[PDB]
C-alpha cells in the first residue's frame, strides 16, 4: 500500500479577543490525514499570540437572593441547613446546620449505584462516555424515596 | 552415546512497592554528618577510608 | 515415503461488560467455548448489582445552556463550535476501508477498525472468517462550501465519492443535500 | 448487661455435629442496612475440652470461607467467652439433641439471639417460641431477620481459612 | 427530562463561564474534547 | 516454599512477602554523590577528595586483588566458598581476568568480558 | 558471648517498628542498625556414576 | 523466631574495638594487633604434620 | 601477605582528640600465603586540642542545621533533645499523624551499600527526620483479613491502614506486579 | 484458575493504569498561585523541549536480540523477549531471529531555513517538519 | 418534609412501619402511546393520604403497603402459550 | 478495566512539597534545576 | 569504549535577584553502558550571589494564611473537622465543630497513585503532584 503522511493548510484568518486575556484564536484544517500507520502530524493545530482586546469581558452572573457556594453555583435559600448534599458541588458554606430539624433525608441512605454515568456526557464519534454535565447527586429537598 | 540436559529455571519477582528517594535538601543521619564534619580539608587517606 | 501435517489454530476474545465477574467469562473461554451456566447466573446477578448506562439516547449537548453569564451568545457559539467540531474530521476525509472496514478519526491519524476475525493494517488480511455477504457499501464525501446565504438555504449536497458501491453494496444511506435557514447572525443577536 | 440461666445440663458432646442458622434476632448496622444481602449461614460444632471447636461456613462472593474459633469456657457450664474489640458471651439456655438450637451472645452490652437447626424445615412451634424468645428480650420483631434456606457451603479450602484460635 | 433547570456539575458550570463572549474556536474546541457532543435522555441501561 | 513446588505455598509466600518484604533491586549512585545534594552548600573540595579516596578504595580492595577461585574480598580473608564442585578448599576453558595494571595514562588487563583499558 | 555492653542507648529511642507480629522493638546505640529481613531459601543436588 | 542462631558472620579485629583515649591506647591496640598476629600463626595444621 | 610501613602522624584535631595512620595492602592471601591479622587502620589518644550551622537554630552537639520553626513542635529532631527542651508554655498538637506507622523497610532504604562485598554498611539518611511534616500514603499491606460473628458482617483490612512517610522520602508510589518467568529448554541427545 | 473473579476484586482495591491522558506540567502552574507566571511558563516549556531532546532514548547503544533501549539517568539497559541472556542480549538459542528495524535520532532543525529533521532506520517515522 | 418540619405532637395514623408494594411505580409512570416506551413518572406511588390501608398476600405475612392512588389491589397470580414442533428427515 | 478517572479541568489543589519546590525554582534559565523537577516530579501529570 | 561523558559547563548565567544565586548546567552526550564509568559528578553547579533587584517573592492571599505550609485557604473550611491547611495547622482554636459526614467515608481506592506526577518518557512514577487530601457528598 501507499503511506500517507499529513499536511494542513495555512490557518484560518485571525480572530477577536474579549476575555481579558487576550489570544489570537487561529485555528487550522488538516486537508490530507494520516493514513496506514505513517507519521500523524508535527505541528500544533491551534496557535495563540498576542491579541488587542477590542469588546469588553462578559461580567459575572448575578447571584440574586441566593446563597453563593465556593464554586458559584447559586441556589435557593430554602436548601440551607437541609442535611443534605444541598449545593451539590461543596459544603463550603453549610449554614452552620448543627441542630439539623425536620428529619433530614428522613432516613433515605443509599442513591442509585451508578447515575452519574447515565448523566455523564457522550461522544458519538468515538463510543466513549465523557465527564459528568448532569449532577443527579442533588435532591432539591424534595426526598423521593 | 546418550546425552541429556535441561536447564528449567523460573525466576519470579513479585514488586511489592516501586519508591523513589529525593534529590534536593536531603538531611542526613547525625553520625554521617559528624563523620563529615571529622574529615579535614587536606587530603587523607585513613579518614575517608573510613568514612 | 509418507508426510503428514496437522495445523489447528482456535482463537476466542470473549467481551462480558459484574465488575470483578467480567473476567471471570473471558478466562474460562480457554478451552471451554460454552459459557458455565453457574457462571453466566452470576454475572448476571453483577450486572443487576451494578448499571451498564450505555445504550442510551441522546440529545445536543449545547442546549444545557441555560442559566449563565451570556447565555445565548455561548450557545449559539457553541452550536458553531460543534458543527465546525462535526465537520473538521468526520470520517468522510479517511480514505475507505478494505473489506468493509469502519474508519474513524483520532486527531490527525486515520484507523481502519476491522470486523472480527480480521486483522491487517488496512483490515485486507484474515479474510478466512467473514460469516457475512460481502461487498463494498457506499460512504458520504466531505460537505462541500456550505451556502452564501442568497435566501437562507443551505448547500451541502452531499454526492457519492471514490468508494462507490462495486461489491454491490448498498450505497450511503441519507439525504442527498440538506435545506436550513441562515441564521442572520442568529437575529442580530437576539433582536 | 443481662444473664439468664444457660440449659440444664448442657452436653457438648450431644451437642456436636452439623448446625444450620436460620434467624437472627439484634440491632446492629450490617443487620438492618446490610440485612437483604444475607445468605445461607452453617455451622460445625466440635467438642474439645471443656471449651467448644467452633467452624463457620458462609458464602461471600460465591466462594465459600472456614471461619475457625474457639468459644472459650467462664468457668460455668453452658456459658462460654469469644475475644477484635468486644467480648462475646455464648450462653445456651432452651435447645434439644435433635432438631433445633438457641444461642444468646453479648457484646458491648447488647443482646442477640441466634436460632440453629439441624435440617430444613423448622417447626412452628419452634419458631413460635423463638419468637416469643425474642419479645421478651426486649427486641421488636422488626429486628428479625430470616436466612435462606438453600447454599450452604460443603467445605472449605486451605487457602480460604480463618485462623481466630 | 430535559426541560429543566437541571442542577449542572461544578467543573461543567466553570468551563462554560470561562469561555468568552467573543466568538474564539479554541476554547470550545477543549470543552467539546473534555466533555463530549451529546448527553443522555432516555433509554434503558442494558448490558453487553 | 523454596523446597515446595506447588502454588499451594504460593499464597503463604505473598503473606510473608507482605509482612516482610525483602529488597529485590535498586539503583544506585556513589557516596561522594550525595554531598553535594545536602544544605551545607559547596563541598567541592571534600567531594573530590573523597572522589580520588574511593577510587583508590576500588583499587586496592578490588575484586581481582583477591586469590583467584566467585571470588569475594572481605577485609583480609579471600574467599570463593565454593567453586560448585566441593572438592578442596576453593571446592575445585575456566577463564579469569587480571588485575588492573599501573596508571601510566594506560592501564592493561589479560586473561573475557568487560573493558580492559581505563585512563585517569 | 558479646564483649561489650550492648543495653546502654545514648539519647532518643530509635524506633525499629517492623517484624512479623504488630511489636515495638528497640535498638541500642552500640548496633548502627538492625533491620529484618525475613530471608528464606535452600539448595539440593545429586550426584550419581 | 523463638531462638535464631547465627547464619552468616562479618569480621572485624578486636584490637579495633578498644576504647581511644584511653591510657596506652595506641600502645596496647598494637601490641594486640601483634598477639594475635603470632596467635593465628602460632599453632594451627599448618606447623602440623 | 605483605603490609606497608605505618604512615607518618596526621595533625591532632581539636574535637576528634586523637591521632591517625595507615598503610596500604600490598599482597593478600592468594593461596597459601601468611594472612596478616593487621588491619590497615589505626589511632592514636592525643592531647593537643587547641578550640573545641549559624543557622536559625542547631543541636547541642550535632551539627544538624534546624530551622526554628521546628522548636516545641511535639517532634524529637535531635537526638540530644535541644528542640524539645525548657518547652513549658507552648502547645504541642497531635497532628493525628503519631498514631499511624511508618513504612515498613526504612531502615534497609536508609542504610548504605558496598559493591565490592554487597552487605549493608551503617545508616546514611535520618528514617526517623520529619521535620514537622505529615504525608500519609494509603498502605498496600494492611488487606489480611477482618471478621465479624455477631453481626456476621466480613469485612476488609480497614483497621489501621495508613503509612506516614519519613521528609527524607520523595514518594513511596505503592504499586503491585508479579512476573513469573519459566525457561525450560528440555534437549535429548 | 478459577480464581480469578478474587483477582478481579483485589484490583477493585489496589488498580493498575492503562491509559493515560497527559497534559503538560506547565499548564499545571497557575497564575493565582506563583508570580511571574508567563515567564516561569515560557522557562519550563523551554526546559521540557530541552529535556525530551536529552532523554529521547535514541542516544543509547542499539541492543541486539530485538530488544529494546530504556533509557535511566545514565544508565541504559536492554529489555529482551524471552529466549536471551546477557547483557546486550548476544547469545540465544536460535537462528537468523528476525531483528526489527529502530529508528536513530533525529537531526537538529535548521535556522528558519525550513525546518526538517532526518533520520535513518539502522520503523520509527522521520521526516518531521515545522513550519517558521 | 414541609408538613412535619416543627409538628409539636403527631398523630398515629398507622401503628406500624409496613413495607410498600413492590414495583408499585411502575403502575404510575404515563403512557406514550406514539413511543412505545410508556414515559416518565407522573404520578406518585409513594403518598398514601395518612390512612394505612394494606393487603396480605399469599404466604406473604409481612402485610404491604398500598397507597392512596390504587382504589383495588388484586392478587390472581395465573399463567396464560405457544408450542411449535418442526423435523425433517432426508434420505 | 474497572475504574475510569478524570481530573478537574481548573482550580485544582496543588501538593505541599511541589508548592515548595516551584517556590524554590529561580526566574533564570537554569537547566539544573529543572531537570531535577522533571526526575522527581515526572513531566505529566494525570488528567484521564 | 562508551563511558558516560558529559559536555562543558554552560556560561554562567545573570545572578537570580530573587533565588540569591547563579547557575550553570551540563547536559549528557553520551549515556554508558557495559559496567563502563558512568558520570559520578553533579551536572549542576550553585554559587552564592549579592543580588540588588527588587523581588516579588511572596504571594498575595485573600483568605487565611495557614500557619505551616502556608497555603490560602478560605475561612469556610476551618473548624469542619477536616485537615485543610496541611498536618495539624487548620482545625486550630475551634470552638465547635460540624459539617462532617457522619458514617466517617473513607478516601477512594487507589487514588493516591492517580494524584502523583508521572513520566511519560520512562512510564515511571513520581512523586505527588497534586493534593488528593480529603477537603462532603
Ligand atoms: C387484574 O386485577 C383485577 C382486579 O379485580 C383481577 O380481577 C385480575 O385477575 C387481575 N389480572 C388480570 C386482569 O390479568
Amino acid at each position: 500500500s501507499s503511506p500517507v503522511n499529513c499536511q494542513w493548510d495555512f490557518y484560518a484568518p485571525w480572530s477577536e479577543c474579549n476575555g481579558c486575556t487576550k489570544t489570537q484564536t487561529r485555528r487550522r484544517s488538516v486537508a490530507v490525514y494520516g493514513q496506514y500507520g505513517g507519521q500523524p502530524c508535527v505541528g500544533n493545530a491551534f496557535e495563540t499570540q498576542s491579541c488587542e482586546p477590542t469588546r469588553g469581558c462578559p461580567t459575572e452572573e448575578g447571584c440574586g437572593e441566593r446563597f453563593r457556594c465556593f464554586s458559584g453555583q447559586c441556589i435557593s435559600k430554602s436548601l440551607v441547613c437541609n442535611g443534605d448534599s444541598d449545593c451539590d458541588e461543596d459544603s463550603a458554606d453549610e449554614d452552620r446546620c448543627e441542630d439539623s430539624e425536620r428529619r433530614p433525608s428522613c432516613d433515605i441512605d443509599k442513591p442509585p449505584p451508578n447515575i452519574e454515568l447515565t448523566g455523564n456526557g457522550y461522544n458519538e464519534l468515538t463510543g466513549q462516555f465523557r465527564n459528568r454535565v448532569i449532577n443527579t447527586k442533588s435532591f432539591g429537598g424534595q426526598c423521593r424515596k | 552415546n546418550e546425552k541429556k540436559f535441561i536447564f528449567t529455571r523460573i525466576f519470579t519477582k513479585v514488586q511489592t512497592a516501586h519508591f523513589k528517594m529525593r534529590k534536593d535538601d536531603i538531611m542526613l543521619d547525625e553520625g554521617m554528618l559528624q563523620s563529615l564534619m571529622e574529615l579535614p580539608d587536606q587530603y587523607n587517606y585513613g579518614m575517608y577510608a573510613k568514612f | 515415503a509418507a508426510s503428514g501435517t496437522q495445523n489447528n489454530v482456535l482463537r476466542g476474545e470473549p467481551f462480558i461488560r459484574g465488575a470483578g465477574f467480567i473476567s471471570g467469562l473471558s478466562y474460562l473461554e480457554l478451552d471451554n467455548p460454552a459459557g458455565n451456566k453457574r457462571r453466566y447466573s452470576a454475572w448476571a446477578e453483577s450486572v443487576t448489582n451494578l448499571p451498564q448506562v450505555i445504550k442510551q439516547k441522546l440529545t445536543p449537548l449545547y442546549e444545557l445552556v441555560k442559566e449563565v453569564p451570556c447565555a445565548s451568545v455561548k450557545k449559539l457559539y457553541l452550536k458553531w463550535a460543534l458543527e465546525e467540531y462535526l465537520d473538521e474530521f468526520d470520517p468522510c476525509h479517511c480514505r475507505p476501508c478494505q473489506n468493509g472496514g469502519l474508519a474513524t478519526v483520532e486527531g490527525t491519524h486515520c484507523l481502519c477498525h476491522c470486523k472480527p476475525y480480521t486483522f491487517g493494517a488496512a483490515c485486507e488480511q484474515g479474510v478466512l472468517v467473514g460469516n457475512q455477504a460481502g461487498g463494498v457499501d457506499g460512504g458520504w464525501s466531505c460537505w462541500s462550501s456550505w451556502s452564501p446565504c442568497v435566501q437562507g438555504k443551505k448547500t451541502r449536497s452531499r454526492e457519492c465519492n471514490n468508494p462507490p458501491p462495486s461489491g454491490g453494496g448498498r450505497s450511503c444511506v441519507g439525504e442527498t443535500t440538506e435545506s436550513t435557514q441562515c441564521e442572520d447572525e442568529e437575529l442580530e443577536h437576539l433582536r | 448487661i443481662s444473664t439468664i440461666q444457660p440449659k440444664a445440663n448442657f452436653d457438648a458432646q450431644q451437642f456436636a455435629g452439623t448446625w444450620l442458622l436460620v434467624a437472627v434476632g439484634s440491632a446492629c448496622r450490617f443487620l438492618q442496612e446490610q440485612g437483604h444481602r444475607a445468605e445461607a449461614t452453617t455451622l460445625h460444632v466440635a467438642p474439645q475440652g471443656t471449651a467448644m471447636a467452633v467452624s463457620t461456613f458462609r458464602k461471600l462472593d460465591g466462594i465459600c470461607w472456614q471461619v475457625r474459633q474457639l468459644y472459650g469456657d467462664t468457668g460455668v457450664l453452658g456459658r462460654f467467652l469469644l475475644q477484635a474489640r468486644g467480648a462475646v458471651h455464648v450462653v445456651v439456655a432452651e435447645t434439644d439433641y435433635q432438631s433445633f438450637a438457641v444461642l444468646y451472645l453479648e457484646r458491648a452490652g447488647q443482646l442477640s439471639v441466634k436460632l440453629y437447626a439441624r435440617s430444613l424445615p423448622v417447626s412452628d412451634s419452634v419458631l413460635s417460641g423463638f419468637e416469643q424468645r425474642v419479645q421478651e428480650a426486649h427486641l421488636t420483631e422488626d429486628q428479625i431477620f430470616y436466612f435462606p434456606k438453600y447454599g450452604f457451603c460443603e467445605a472449605a479450602d486451605q487457602f480460604h481459612v480463618l485462623d481466630e484460635v | 427530562n430535559n426541560p429543566e433547570f437541571l442542577q449542572l456539575a461544578e467543573p461543567f458550570w466553570k468551563e462554560l463561564s470561562h469561555l468568552p463572549s467573543l466568538y474564539d474556536y479554541s476554547a470550545y474546541r477543549r470543552l467539546i474534547d473534555q466533555y463530549g457532543t451529546h448527553y443522555l435522555q432516555s433509554g434503558s441501561l442494558g448490558g453487553e | 516454599l523454596a523446597q515446595n513446588r506447588s502454588t499451594i505455598t504460593y499464597r503463604s509466600w505473598g503473606r510473608s512477602l507482605k509482612y516482610n518484604p525483602v529488597v529485590i533491586d535498586f539503583e544506585m549512585q556513589p557516596i561522594h554523590e550525595v554531598l553535594r545534594h545536602t544544605s551545607l552548600g559547596p563541598l567541592e573540595a571534600k567531594r573530590q577528595n573523597l572522589r580520588r579516596a574511593l577510587d583508590q578504595y576500588l583499587m586496592e580492595f578490588n575484586a581481582c586483588r583477591c586469590g583467584p577461585c566467585v571470588p569475594i574480598l572481605e577485609g583480609t580473608s579471600c574467599r570463593c566458598q565454593c567453586r560448585l564442585g566441593s572438592l578442596g578448599a576453593a571446592c575445585e576453558a575456566d577463564g579469569s581476568w587480571s588485575c588492573w595494571s599501573s596508571w601510566s595514562q594506560e592501564r592493561r588487563r589479560e586473561c573475557c568480558p568487560g573493558r580492559k583499558v581505563q585512563t585517569q | 558471648s558479646t564483649p561489650f555492653d550492648n543495653e546502654f542507648y545514648n539519647g532518643l529511642c530509635n524506633r525499629d517498628r517492623d517484624g512479623n507480629t504488630l511489636t515495638y522493638y528497640r535498638r541500642p546505640w552500640n548496633v548502627a542498625s538492625l533491620i529484618y529481613e525475613t530471608k528464606g531459601e535452600k539448595n539440593f543436588r545429586t550426584e550419581h556414576y | 523466631n523463638d531462638a535464631p542462631v547465627l547464619i552468616s558472620q562479618k569480621l572485624s579485629p578486636i584490637y579495633n574495638l578498644v576504647p581511644v583515649k584511653m591510657k596506652n591506647a595506641h600502645l596496647k591496640k598494637q601490641n594486640l594487633e601483634r598477639a594475635i598476629e603470632d596467635y593465628i600463626n602460632e599453632f594451627s595444621v599448618r606447623k602440623c604434620h | 601477605c605483605q603490609l606497608s610501613n605505618w604512615s607518618e602522624w596526621t595533625d591532632c584535631f581539636p574535637c576528634q582528640d586523637k591521632k591517625y595512620r595507615h598503610r596500604s595492602l600490598l599482597q593478600p592471601n592468594k593461596f597459601g600465603g601468611t594472612i596478616c591479622s593487621g588491619d590497615i587502620w589505626d589511632q592514636a589518644s592525643c592531647s593537643s586540642s587547641t578550640t573545641c550551622c549559624g543557622q536559625d537554630f542547631q543541636c547541642k552537639e550535632t551539627g544538624r542545621c534546624l530551622k526554628r520553626h521546628l522548636v516545641c513542635n511535639g517532634d524529637q529532631d535531635c537526638l540530644d533533645g535541644s528542640d524539645e527542651d525548657d518547652c513549658e508554655d507552648v502547645r504541642a498538637i497531635d497532628e493525628d499523624c503519631s498514631q499511624y506507622e511508618p513504612i515498613p523497610g526504612s531502615q534497609k532504604a536508609a542504610l548504605g551499600y558496598n559493591i565490592l562485598t554487597q552487605e549493608d554498611a551503617q545508616s546514611v539518611y535520618d528514617a526517623s527526620y520529619y521535620g514537622g511534616q505529615c504525608e500519609t500514603v494509603y498502605n498496600g499491606e494492611w488487606r489480611e483479613l477482618r471478621y465479624d460473628s455477631t453481626c456476621e458482617r466480613l469485612y476488609y483490612g480497614d483497621d489501621e491502614k495508613y503509612f506516614r512517610k519519613p521528609y527524607n522520602f520523595l514518594k513511596y508510589h505503592f504499586e503491585a506486579l508479579a512476573d513469573t518467568g519459566i525457561s525450560s529448554e528440555f534437549y535429548d541427545n | 484458575a478459577d480464581l480469578m473473579q478474587e483477582w478481579g476484586d483485589a484490583v477493585q482495591y489496589n488498580p493498575a493504569i492503562i491509559k493515560v491522558k497527559v497534559e503538560p506540567l506547565y499548564e499545571l502552574v497557575t497564575a493565582t498561585d506563583f508570580a511571574y507566571s508567563s515567564t516561569v511558563r515560557q522557562n519550563m516549556k523551554q526546559a521540557l523541549e530541552e529535556f525530551q531532546k536529552e532523554v529521547s532514548s535514541c542516544h543509547c547503544a542499539p541492543c541486539q536480540g530485538n530488544g529494546v533501549p530504556v533509557l535511566k539517568g545514565s544508565r541504559c539497559d536492554c529489555i529482551c523477549p524471552v529466549g536471551s541472556q546477557g547483557l546486550a542480549c548476544e547469545v540465544s538459542y536460535r537462528k537468523n531471529t528476525p531483528i526489527d528495524g529502530k529508528w536513530n535520532c533525529w537531526s537538529n532543525w535548521s535556522s528558519c531555513s525550513g525546518r526538517r529533521k532526518t533520520r535513518q532506520r539502522q520503523s520509527g517515522p522521520a521526516s518531521e517538519t515545522l513550519d517558521c | 418534609n414541609s408538613d412535619e418540619r416543627d409538628c409539636g405532637r403527631t398523630k398515629a395514623v398507622c401503628t406500624r412501619k409496613y413495607n410498600p408494594i413492590p414495583s408499585v411505580q411502575l403502575m404510575g409512570n404515563g403512557f406514550h402511546f406514539l413511543a412505545g416506551e410508556p414515559r416518565g413518572e407522573v404520578l406518585d406511588n409513594s403518598f398514601t393520604g395518612g390512612i394505612c390501608k394494606t393487603v396480605k398476600s399469599s404466604r406473604t405475612s409481612n402485610p404491604y403497603r398500598v397507597p392512596a392512588n390504587l382504589e383495588n389491589v388484586g392478587f390472581e397470580v395465573q399463567t396464560a402459550t405457544d408450542f411449535y414442533k418442526d423435523l425433517t428427515s432426508l434420505g | 478495566e474497572v475504574a475510569h478517572y478524570k481530573l478537574k479541568p481548573r482550580s485544582l489543589m496543588l501538593h505541599y512539597e511541589f508548592l515548595q519546590r516551584v517556590k524554590r525554582l529561580p526566574l533564570e534559565y537554569s537547566y539544573g534545576e529543572y531537570r531535577d523537577l522533571f526526575r522527581d516530579f515526572g513531566t505529566h501529570y494525570i488528567t484521564e | 569504549p562508551i563511558d558516560c561523558e558529559l559536555s562543558s559547563w554552560s556560561s554562567w548565567t545573570t545572578c537570580d535577584p530573587c533565588q540569591k544565586k547563579r547557575y550553570r548546567y551540563a547536559y549528557l552526550l553520551q549515556p554508558s553502558q557495559f559496567h563502563g564509568e558512568p558520570c559520578n559528578f553533579s551536572d549542576k553547579e550553585v554559587e552564592d550571589c549579592v543580588t540588588n533587584r527588587p523581588c516579588r517573592s511572596q504571594v498575595r492571599c485573600e483568605g487565611f494564611v495557614c500557619a505551616q505550609t502556608g497555603r490560602c485557604v478560605n475561612r469556610r473550611l476551618l473548624c469542619n473537622g477536616d485537615n485543610d491547611c496541611g498536618d495539624q495547622s487548620d482545625e486550630a482554636n475551634c470552638r465547635r465543630i460540624y459539617k462532617k459526614c457522619q458514617h466517617e467515608m473513607d478516601q477512594y481506592w487507589g487514588i493516591g497513585s492517580l494524584a502523583s506526577g508521572i513520566n511519560l518518557f520512562t512510564n515511571s512514577f513520581e512523586g505527588p503532584v497534586l493534593d488528593h487530601r480529603y477537603y462532603c457528598s
